[PDB]
């Protein structure tokens, strides 16, 4: 789950990642990835990658 | 354009059936069907070659035949119906086991061999004295204009084996029920047991609409289609009964044949378009409480040419697990469209159209749409009610800076 999020953040940018809503999980309810996650791990990986 | 191709295979127990039923076959041939007549027992009979269907429609006028020739089998006929072919079955008191089995797969239960429908009150005067030739009133006829024809019909003669529709199967169509007094039993043997069919439960003609839209009609009496009934006059044996110059058998038979062969009631669904109001393209995801426009087009087959459908009862649903919103689709500009506001709850919603009506083809349409919550940027800003809170933060900074200036140089 962290790996998928890290790829999305680096490719899409922080602002899109912040508001990311995922419809592919917990069908049909959906999940709000942006507000239910901890960004610390993903941000560190993305920053070094850039 | 006919939904089912003209290629038709006819199965006859005896070649003489063609002469006796010449009127029915001629009326069918006049409509452009390509009939081929083969004996039901003939070994060469086959329905599927290399995975393709040799014939589009099958008519089995072989009531007495115990077994089918060649590769034809109850399983094969079942596959044929699943493929979308239309099948017509005609039964009699001599019904063999395969016909009963075929009805069992379709949910129509034929009575045991040698049984006949007995009506002691409405039997025609011409009957042999067994009260088995019953004059069926048009009142029992199903109230479906598409299947039976809009026009009124005279009383129809039926002589054959009663069948009972299985309650469990919803798709079964009670096209023609028996009279309240009618029942199915062995005439010679006394009625110790409860009748297989009693009262209006007894069915003379029934139809099936498959999920794939294949149509099959089962008739209790082969003689009903015979030329003899078509021309014969009808008068009930009971006193005070009027005599009618002609029966309604011919007219009813023509209407049923059209329905079975997809000549009536055929509907198609065209493109469906959804987009935000004021936009020409669908967004990847919609926002909460956004307003969207939904449009769909439906067509009907009339005389082999597709035309805009006239149905007014169509209903649209917006569903996640259960229907949040349901409304009628307005008929505007040759298309059915409505505008509505999305619910305040996000999720994986689906648009649904489920216009299923009696006698017409069943139409189902689903399109998946995702609704997402508001983005952080979209939230309201500079709320007037919050001005005092705004003033405090600005005030604190100004006070702090002034304090720094005075404090250092005091």
């Amino acid at each position: 789950f962290n790996y998928r999020t890290t790829r999305f953040l680096a490719e899409e940018g922080f602002y899109k990642f912040h508001n990311w809503f995922d419809d592919r999980a917990w069908y049909p309810l959906g999940r709000i990835i942006g507000g239910t996650i901890y960004p610390g791990l993903m941000i560190t990986s993305a920053a070094i990658y850039h | 354009v006919c939904a089912s191709g003209p290629r038709t295979l006819v199965l006859l127990d005896n070649l003489n059936v063609r002469e006796t039923h010449s009127l029915f076959f001629r009326s069918l041939k006049d409509r452009g069907f390509e009939l081929t007549f083969k004996t039901a027992d003939d070994p060469s009979l086959s329905l599927i070659k290399y995975g393709e269907f040799l014939y589009d429609n099958l008519i089995i006028f072989s009531p007495s035949v115990e077994d089918f020739g060649g590769n034809i089998n109850v399983e094969t006929i079942s596959a044929f119906i699943d493929g979308g072919g239309s099948v017509l079955v005609a039964a009699s008191s001599d019904i063999g086991d395969p016909l009963r089995e075929l009805g069992s797969e379709c949910g129509i239960e034929f009575d045991e061999e040698k049984t006949a429908v007995i009506d002691h009150h409405n039997y025609d005067i011409s009957d042999l004295g067994q009260h088995t030739l019953i004059v069926a009133d048009t009142e029992n006829l199903l109230k479906a204009p598409t299947i039976v024809g809009k026009s009124s019909l005279n009383p129809i003669l039926f002589r054959g084996v009663g069948m009972v529709a299985d309650p469990d199967n919803p798709l079964v169509l009670d096209i023609l029920t028996g009279s309240s007094t009618s029942y199915s039993f062995f005439p010679d043997k006394p009625i110790t047991q409860y009748p297989h069919a009693v009262g209006k439960n007894t069915l003379l003609i029934a139809g099936l609409q498959a999920r794939n839209n294949a149509r099959v009609i089962f008739s209790g009496s082969l003689d009903f289609f015979s030329d003899s009934f078509f021309n014969s006059a009808v008068q009930k044996a009971a006193p005070g009964s009027q005599r009618y110059s002609q029966t309604g058998n011919y007219e009813l038979a023509v209407a049923l044949s059209r329905w079975v062969f997809k000549e009536e009631g055929v509907l198609r669904v065209g493109p469906v378009s959804h987009h935000r109001v004021g936009e020409t393209a669908p967004p990847n995801a919609y926002t909460v409480t956004d307003l969207v426009e939904y449009s769909i087009v439906i067509q009907q087959l009339s005389n082999g040419k597709w035309v805009p459908f006239d149905g007014d009862d169509i209903q649209l649903e917006f569903v996640r697990i259960d229907p949040f919103v349901r409304t009628f689709l307005k008929k505007k500009g040759g298309k059915y469209s409505v505008q509505f506001k999305l619910p305040d709850v996000y999720g994986v919603f689906q648009f649904k159209v489920d216009y299923n009506r009696l006698g017409y083809t069943h139409l189902y349409s689903s399109t998946q749409v995702s609704v997402r919550p508001l983005q952080h940027t979209q939230y309201e800003r500079f709320i007037p009610s919050a001005y005092p809170y705004y003033a405090s933060a600005f005030s604190m900074m100004l006070g702090l800076f002034i304090f720094s200036i005075v404090f250092l140089h005091m």
